[PDB]
């Protein structure tokens, strides 16, 4: 069965592939080549993990297909799910619901996580017998008794009215393994230790059982609650904000709300209640930002709540959007001074062949050595992405003819069937009048 | 369905079992190389192991780009989601362009849910507690089951149920002679009215009396429900059915598309993965067809890079008939298909060629067959000659006017004279342009 | 906590839009949107054209004496 | 009423074709706002803290001799709206 | 009397003036000349009436004043009021509430009519007595002029009767399937001689016949109306306000399927119509791109368009195209060209306009007015018709003479004379 | 605590005579600019002038924002300091002039005395009195009191599910009822009750507490423009149906001015005029500048500090009108210009050392000299940003201090703007656009 996540462009990248000294291996964890850029990304990753310096900006710049997004995805995979990683495109900040500065602020605040750790008393056991006595008619005080069991304990609890109501709502029966939080009274059923009586009808097919919990009944467990600054801002902006966490529709959050949240989170950090987990915001194709957005970025990185900002662009000296000014990378020089730039050099023949091999391994495609040579030549002549696409194209052509290994004939067939930009442009020049506007 | 549209004759790609394209099959004529490439793309879609792969159909107008995409949709079938879209649709007054594109991406990823619904139907004939000869506690009466007798058209069965159902029976006010159904998967009793055999002609109740259920008391069936990720996203972003003040506000206020967050989409992805792992659901990744991609602006094209690089994205089919045109949203930047070169590096280009006169004649004959029009050989040859000049679309559009003119004249077939008269009555783009140029002073602007 | 703003205005201002009934026409004769969800096609098309009152029927009912009392039910 | 949704309308029973069209799995993938509140109760208790610096009642319009029907009409409108809507606002009590 | 519909620019057009062979008459149903264009319009009209082919586009092109809108109005008149004919201008799709593609989708769905046919059993009578015991059970007595019966009520029926405050003397109908109660009126008795009546109370005669009746309702609604009804809980209100917004595509697909189901069940019939967009050159390139693929649907009406532009600039682009329309869309449509009118045709049109406005003109006046119309424009002569009629009536005349036409020619200027006079005093005017 | 870009700036580093010490309070140069800022700080502390505008002008990296934050540090946390970027006036909810006006009022603060009336105790009697009022009996460790409360308070008590035996807190000013828990005396009755117990209050049932509230004029405007203090259904309806910002009228601001003047006259309020700071002023357009003319001419306005690094640049919103700082000459006539200068290499080394100390980094003298040389070319910002990566490299190699080799290795790994520009120029045909 196929999960919701399938083989994508960067599915083979599991990390930056560095050793302890941050020295890039030639081919490890999907990454091939880009030694200097991977070493720089590793240093930036260490800076992120330390989490002490706020508002650091890194620009990954290079030619198309040089692995800028591959390096960013490797950083994301090496960070892990514990640290927030917000990846957006530059175009996403242009919104009809909020200003560009508001969208950038929300993106920044989605990249900082606030974690609250507290210890609570927890009762986990197998229900042996539950008895609830209620008045036949009219309002009255329900009286009940509950027996809970572990492998080494069994206690009979006298139940209050609200615990009785919770147990009644959860429909707790004998043999149910339940968890009770003493403070809030919340009850969570996690399984059945054994089946219900067989003589009953309309009960359904019984599922698998769950082993009875061991140890003491009332344990003490650590509960961790983690939310981002954006989630706090949204739930504090208005009464209906929690629904805005899913529907968007947050509008523009007042600056007063954000200042109050910054103050409260700082107070929590001083008081040891919460720890701040700074993350990364990755803006792909940052050249789509206009001068107003870049001006906001300049000063938004000066806050102690700002995350590490990583940008990728493949532009040379280009006009800044919203202006008539030519600047390196399409970015104003004031912002370029606030950031370190990581250049990605083009791939050689052996690096291209190794990338193709890793892609074939990820796609479960078997290819011959001659086919690898031809495909590497095609990738050098056309582009790396075209050869990568031909990998699965030739796999499908080979499978159609009841084969097992992708040969040079399959690669030639897909090269004939699917065209690159160069040959398409040549054929379009040959019929320039037939195409509409030139 | 009964009305004949422009691609009503396209029933798929006329491909042999080996993938080679037949000259004329399944309503398609010519375009053999493009059809073979589209067959390879169909195999890619059916393999279900690739995400974010993009295909660009490039060629002059009227060369089968939309016809080829619709043939791909026919090959996949109705099970596979196919979300058509024109580039002009991203410009909305409610949500941003990237949100429209993301929603169209999620529409193409389908989910098929299979579940078994087991129910017990019947008219309650008996409602009897099962007392125990040894009452617990000594006093009173204790019950261990409640026997419910359910009667249908072709049977009657008795169900020994849990004692706890006594409360549900009283809440639903179930008595003898009422029609109820009990769901096995939930253990709940629902009263679907009273039997109609106890209703008199002088009663005035509307939804109280129901027919006695047909079939067996125990009904179980497998329910297959097809949903898309966008359906779940929209149903969770603006939920319908709550009784709180927020749902009331949603009902009162005008509905409006909103920018669904990555949090909700990640939650939907987690739920979908849980269903897939449980065996309830099977993922059906489909196709997003974006016709007139050149109408997208530079922001949409830039967003498509990140959209296609995702591991959840569907297989996107683009189509553009532009040459070295200027990208929208940019000032004097020209790219080979109206598409920036960064996005062209991420797509596989399928080239569509122009049609020879023989292929045009074949397509005209096929369209005449689809429209229920009998055309003579001489009329067909004249219409093909008309199609050599002018265009192919113009020739296929003369078939129904010529048929109407023949019917008015009292003939059951189109002759050459009918096509000549229609050609005189209606002008093509080139002839109208010649008239406009010859009289540019008398026209406006 | 602050007290609200007490905005004081002339009492004549609150009657600016008010028009006496003897000075305005009945706008309910043009009320199309008010009929939706309350008035059916049956009433407008089939029933009312047949069962509209006439002046003659109204006058006859008004002038005629009270109808005889309804007989009590008899089990027959 | 629920047009084009994974949630089906209220089928009267198995005799209706809508009974066998929709699944409980699709229903459980859609969360009502009350379910969302129950899902975020711990977050609501720990992370909802921002208070407005100032709090005021709405501005009031005062005239010496107002139309004697305006105030009772507004009072009746408010009373009916409160009687119909206040029970529906109880789930939002902790946030407020 | 003066009704709301008065003499307009196309009030004299009643049809296309064709015979059974679609051959245009020289002057029939208010149309003069444009023989080829009228024949093409008639062929397109037969295509519309057949309804078999979906998404057919025709462009009526020609010089200004050559009868393009005249031909469109002739098509609309010849087509029955049963078949929808949505006439919009190009500028109306630029809305502050919905996108251009949404506006065009709504216009397209407004051009397809759906005729529904519902047959329903009802109970119809005058309420005699309502007795409720205690509110679990009660009895209701209903009567006609020929019948009287008593009914046993349940809980929901009693609740529905109490909610509507149904009492004695009320004339009500009850739907047997759903139980909904609508009050038609109340019976008039000697004791109901009210001095003041509520805004909804009305007195009706007691129904005759049988208490159980069948109600058959046939109405024509468009696809856009069904979309708006199902867009929100009270979506029918948006059919008055127009605050529709952008209807979800899933709702439209559900409605297309439901309409097909109704068509199979015999409860609905589809009447595809015409969407006429006048002055299409106002559409932007995005709108044309959307039109390209909107016409390819199986639920697309006939799109009739009209432009008077030469090779001009497409709106939203810097490109020049033969009608202001991109050549990709022009390949999807048949072009009907209108030729300039001759002296005889201009005089015949002036005669038709004079007959429409009830103006008597001498033959010398007709010659002078035709010369003016050829020299300046046909619309200028048409306006001078009414101007000269007014001047003639002012001097207590009965027939417009050459003097009246000359007088109104001196009083009212066409574009050429006004432009010349402006050029004489160019510095006086602002921002030359 | 995370270290930001200005974490070392603690003040203006001025002596008692107003002169600027060379290196003090995290500032190394800009003596003239620091002395001018000291004068501006004294002006803000005077609380006499209104709408006085200051422009900090100079090339990037010359510490304009550092000087503004140093003014903030000199003023203290009591004096309001509203930092806004010029790009923030382009809201999709309210007009640009409204955004500017709201930021103007945020800069004016108000310290107001308030008395809170508190009913706190364990509930002993909750008797409705027919709209139904409530008669409530509260007990503490010091006594018992019976109170009659409004029906709204009874509804709040019902929503909190307050029953006999629960410890409650009532704020009489806001009518805010909080149920804290079941009294501790009942914590032994059951073993599992699903309740949170709270001790009995140890004060009196009725308490009055006087506190000082820090608010701004904008807060009053918002509270009176989007009211939520009535606790009625209409307030909830307005909040849910109209959540967006609105363009607050001058009438509301006049009413708020009257209310605040009345409070100040009553002696229960103190006004703190405060400061507004606009960092990227060149991002404002001609409409904003024209509005700022009249806004600064107001006698209510705060002190506004503007910043700009632009040269003779085209004013946004104009076609081709070019002005010395991106600011039209009319607004420049209304400002006092403070000029910041470029830093000498010695000052660059001093700032690098201060940043290294701030970030907890030990750097050798050879490394400091090399990094100052690196900052002589490129920029000071680039040289400062190499400190943490070099420290990470030294830590990886086991060194507790940065040597010159680590700085060289990091500079080899990371390029600056000029080096990247050179690479782009050399390979213009390979990069996009
Ligand atoms: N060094 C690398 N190691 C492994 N895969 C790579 C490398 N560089 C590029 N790729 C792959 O090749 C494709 C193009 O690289 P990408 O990072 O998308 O280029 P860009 O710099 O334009 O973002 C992607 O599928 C990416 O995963
Ligand atoms: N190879 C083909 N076989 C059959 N019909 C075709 C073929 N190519 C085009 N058509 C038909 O001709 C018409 C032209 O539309 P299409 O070719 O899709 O234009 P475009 O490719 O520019 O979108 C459509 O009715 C299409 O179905
Ligand atoms: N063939 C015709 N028969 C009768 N009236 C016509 C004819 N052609 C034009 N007219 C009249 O002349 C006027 C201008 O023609 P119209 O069709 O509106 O111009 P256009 O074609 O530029 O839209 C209208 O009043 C119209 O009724
Ligand atoms: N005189 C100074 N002393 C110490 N640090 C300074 C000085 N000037 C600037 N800095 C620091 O150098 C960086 C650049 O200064 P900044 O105020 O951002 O310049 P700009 O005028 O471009 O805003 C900031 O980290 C700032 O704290
Ligand atoms: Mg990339
Ligand atoms: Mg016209």
């Amino acid at each position: 069965v196929t999960r919701i996540e399938r083989i994508g462009a960067h599915s083979h990248i599991r990390g930056l592939g560095l050793d302890d000294a941050l020295e890039p291996r030639q081919a490890s964890q999907g990454m091939v080549g880009q030694l200097a850029a991977r070493r720089a990304a590793g240093v930036v990753l260490e800076m992120i993990r330390e989490g002490k310096i706020a508002g650091r900006a890194v620009l990954i710049a290079g030619q198309p297909g040089t692995g800028k997004t591959a390096i960013a995805m490797g950083m994301a995979q090496a960070l892990g799910p514990d640290t927030p990683f917000t990846a957006i495109a530059g175009s996403e900040i242009f919104s009809l619901e909020m200003s560009k500065t508001e969208a950038l602020t929300q993106a920044f605040r989605r990249s900082i996580g606030v974690r609250i750790k507290e210890e609570t008393e927890i009762i986990e056991g197998e229900v042996v017998e539950i008895q609830i006595d209620r008045p036949a008619t009219g309002t009255g005080s329900k009286v009940g008794k509950l027996t809970l069991k572990t492998t080494e304990m069994e206690t009979i609890y006298d139940l209050g009215t609200k615990m009785i109501e919770s147990l009644t709502k959860d429909k707790v029966q004998a043999g149910d393994v339940i968890t009770i939080d003493k403070a809030t009274g919340k009850i969570s059923k996690l399984g059945r230790s054994f089946t219900r009586a067989r003589d009953y009808d309309a009960m359904g097919s019984q599922t698998k059982f769950v082993q009875c919990p061991d140890g003491e009944l009332q344990k003490r467990k650590e509960v961790v609650h983690t939310v981002s600054l954006h989630e706090i801002d949204v739930i504090n902006s208005r009464t209906q904000g929690f629904l805005a966490l899913f529907s968007g529709d947050t509008g523009e959050i007042k600056s007063e709300v954000r200042e109050q949240i910054n103050a409260k989170v700082a107070e929590w950090r001083e008081e040891g209640k919460a720890e701040i987990i700074p993350g990364v915001l990755f803006i792909d194709e940052v050249h789509m930002l206009d001068i107003e957005s870049f001006s906001f970025l300049n000063r938004a990185l000066e806050s102690d709540m700002a995350p590490v900002l990583i940008m990728a662009t493949n532009r040379g000296i280009t006009r800044i959007r919203g202006t008539s000014y030519q600047s390196p990378h399409g970015i104003p020089i004031d912002l370029l001074d606030r950031l370190l730039i990581v250049s990605t050099t083009p791939y050689s023949e052996k690096d291209t062949k190794q990338i193709l091999r890793i892609r074939c391994e990820e796609e479960d495609v078997e290819m011959s050595e001659d086919a690898y040579t031809v495909l590497t030549r095609i990738g050098l002549e056309t582009s790396l992405r075209y050869a990568i696409q031909l990998i699965t194209a030739a796999s499908l052509v080979c499978r159609k003819r009841k084969g097992t290994e992708v040969q040079v004939d399959d690669i030639k067939r897909v090269y004939s069937l699917f065209l690159d930009e160069s040959r398409s442009t040549q054929y379009m020049k040959e019929y320039q009048d037939a195409f509409l506007f030139n | 369905t009964q009305r004949i549209a422009s691609h009503s004759h396209v029933k798929g790609l006329g491909l042999d079992e080996s993938g080679l394209a037949k000259q004329a099959a399944s309503g398609l004529v010519g375009q053999e190389n493009a059809r073979e490439a589209c067959g390879v793309i169909v195999e890619l879609i059916k393999s279900k192991k690739m995400a974010g792969r993009a295909v660009l159909l490039a060629g002059p107008p009227g060369t089968g780009k939309t016809a080829l995409a619709l043939a791909i949709a026919q090959e996949l079938g109705s099970k596979v989601p196919f979300c058509p879209m024109v580039g002009s649709e991203v410009y909305s007054t409610e949500i941003k362009k990237t949100e429209v594109l993301m929603e169209n991406f999620r529409r193409a990823i389908g989910l098929r849910i299979k579940e078994t619904k087991e129910v017990y139907e019947g008219e309650v004939t008996e409602l009897t507690p099962c007392e125990t000869e040894n009452p617990m506690g000594g006093y009173g009466k204790t019950i261990s089951h409640v026997i419910i007798g359910l009667k249908t058209a072709k049977g009657t069965k008795q169900l020994k149920l849990d004692p706890s159902i006594f409360e549900s029976l009283q809440k639903e006010r179930v008595e003898a002679g009422d029609v109820i159904y009990i769901e096995a998967n939930s253990g709940a009793v629902k009263r679907q009215g009273r039997c109609d055999t106890y209703a008199t002609e002088f009663d005035l109740e509307a939804e109280e009396y129901v027919p006695l259920p047909k079939g067996d008391v125990h009904k179980k069936k497998e329910i297959i429900q097809d949903v898309t990720l966008h359906d779940l996203d929209v149903a969770n972003a603006r939920p319908q059915g709550g009784q709180d003040i927020l749902s009331m506000m949603g009902q009162l206020m005008k509905p409006k598309k909103t920018e669904i967050t990555d949090k909700l989409r990640g939650e939907i992805n987690k739920v979908v993965n849980k269903y897939i792992d449980q065996g309830i659901a099977e993922l059906v990744p489909g196709v997003l067809f974006v016709d007139e991609v050149h109408m997208l602006d530079i922001e949409c094209f830039t967003y498509l890079h990140r959209a296609l690089e995702s591991s959840i994205a569907p297989i996107v089919i683009f189509a553009s008939n532009r040459g070295n045109c200027v990208i929208r949203g940019t000032e004097d930047i020209t790219s080979p298909h109206g598409i920036p070169l960064d996005l062209l590096d991420r797509v596989m280009i399928i080239r569509t060629m122009l049609y020879t006169p023989q292929e045009m004649k074949q397509i005209i004959k096929i369209r005449a067959q689809t429209e229920g029009i009998n055309i003579s050989e001489e009329a067909l040859n004249h219409l093909g000659e008309i199609g050599t000049k002018t265009t192919l679309r113009y020739s296929v559009q003369l078939l129904t006017p010529a048929n109407l003119l023949a019917k008015i004249n009292g003939k059951d077939s189109i002759e050459k004279e009918h096509v000549e008269e229609i050609s005189e009555l209606f002008y093509d783009a080139k002839s109208s342009a010649k008239i406009l140029a010859d009289q540019q002073d008398k026209y406006m602007k | 906590i602050t007290p609200g703003i007490c905005f004081s205005t002339a009492s004549l201002v609150l009657r600016a839009t008010d028009v006496h009934p003897l000075q305005r026409i009945d706008m309910g004769r043009f009320d199309l949107i008010g009929l939706e969800g309350r008035v059916s096609r049956y009433e407008a098309d089939t029933f009312l054209p047949r069962h509209r009152l006439s002046r003659r029927v109204l006058l006859e009912v008004a002038t005629a004496p009270d109808p005889p009392p309804r007989p009590k039910p008899v089990k027959m | 009423q629920p047009v084009a949704s994974p949630i089906g309308p209220r089928s009267p029973g198995p005799s209706h074709p809508t009974f066998w069209t929709y699944t409980e799995a699709a229903h459980r993938a859609v969360l009502f706002p009350q379910q969302r509140l129950d899902q975020l109760s711990e977050i609501i208790e720990r992370f909802i803290f921002v208070m407005p610096p100032v709090e005021a009642p709405p501005p009031s319009l005062h005239a010496c001799h107002p139309p004697p029907w305006l105030a009772p009409r507004q009072a009746a409108f408010q009373e009916q709206l409160a009687s119909e809507l206040w029970p529906r606002a109880r789930p939002l009590h902790r946030i407020v």
